């Protein structure tokens, strides 16, 4: 983990050597174009977290009468929800761990008993369902039932002013990464033929570097388990 | 009488002595090779996707 602007010095001293949007002495980029980089940089987390399962994060879901969708939004957090238009709350976080959207595809869903809840099970009349990839709907909402929901994450978005995020958290092996994706988007802006030609040797760069990480299997991607269908199907 | 009245009865006598041999002397390796083969046909069909 580190600060934002170690990122903004790395680019300065790397990729972005040459540009004309680093300061004076290559020791940050200039202020006006920061949201530029920002805006990239986040791009480029998305897509990593995407081809990559390195983060995987729960989130907790009280069902409420009368209600079947259950939108993974932050304004109907305990901790983001305004009470004028809400009238209560059902995804329940911390006030240091506010919920921020973060979800991407979800793998498994508990209840509060400890009973597996299978997913767009159309034959199952007990399953749940799923009509948006982050809407999570339920047929019949008990009285004390609450559901858990483990899903894959994508990295919190940064942001420059002080209360949001400022931190990166994504394995040091990706860095080359992270840097070619975002010299890739910059390149391209630029419309000139010479910067183009660079632009698309950052993104093959870029995807080698990924296939490397896979071909290695260097973030634990690969999981295997025990095998239970012998014991199920009876070959005792 | 005037002896001991026990009798022994050996299934395969061995050279100057009382105590017999089973079928299970000659037959220790091969139950356990027979065995091994056995658990691997069923491994092989029980694990595979059907």
């Amino acid at each position: 983990m580190y600060y934002i602007e170690e990122l903004f010095c790395r680019l300065a001293n790397g990729v972005l050597n040459n540009t004309g949007i680093v300061t004076d002495d290559r020791g940050d980029i200039e202020d006006d174009s920061k949201p530029f980089i920002i805006v990239a940089a986040n791009e480029a987390l998305t897509r990593l977290h995407g081809r990559f399962n390195m983060r995987n994060n729960n989130v907790v879901v009280e069902m409420q009468e009368g209600r079947t969708n259950y939108p993974l939004l932050a304004k109907y957090a305990v901790q983001s929800y305004d009470p004028n238009e809400v009238k209560c709350p059902f995804i329940m976080d911390l006030a240091g761990e506010k919920f921020a959207e973060d979800v991407i595809r979800i793998l498994e869903v508990y209840d509060d008993k400890g009973r597996r809840r299978p997913l767009n099970d159309r034959n199952n009349p007990c399953s749940l369902f799923t009509p948006r990839p982050n809407v999570l709907q339920n047929n019949a909402p008990k009285a004390w039932e609450v559901l858990n929901v483990m899903y894959q994450a994508k990295h919190p978005k940064l942001s420059t002013a002080e209360d949001g995020y400022n931190e990166i958290d994504i394995p040091d092996t990706l860095d080359p990464a992270l840097d070619a994706y975002i010299a890739y988007r910059y390149y391209t802006s630029l419309n000139t033929p010479e910067s183009s030609a660079k632009a698309a040797e950052y993104l093959s760069f870029y995807d080698s570097i990924c296939r490397e990480v896979v071909e290695y299997d260097l973030t634990s991607d690969t999981e295997v388990d025990t095998n239970t269908l012998f014991r199920k199907r009876g070959w005792r | 009488d005037g002896k001991l009245p026990f009798v022994l009865i050996p299934y395969m006598p061995v050279k100057r002595d009382m105590y017999g041999e089973p079928d299970a002397e000659l037959l220790g390796d091969n139950q356990a090779v027979l065995g091994a083969v056995m658990r691997g046909m069923i491994d092989l069909l029980g694990r595979s996707a059907n």
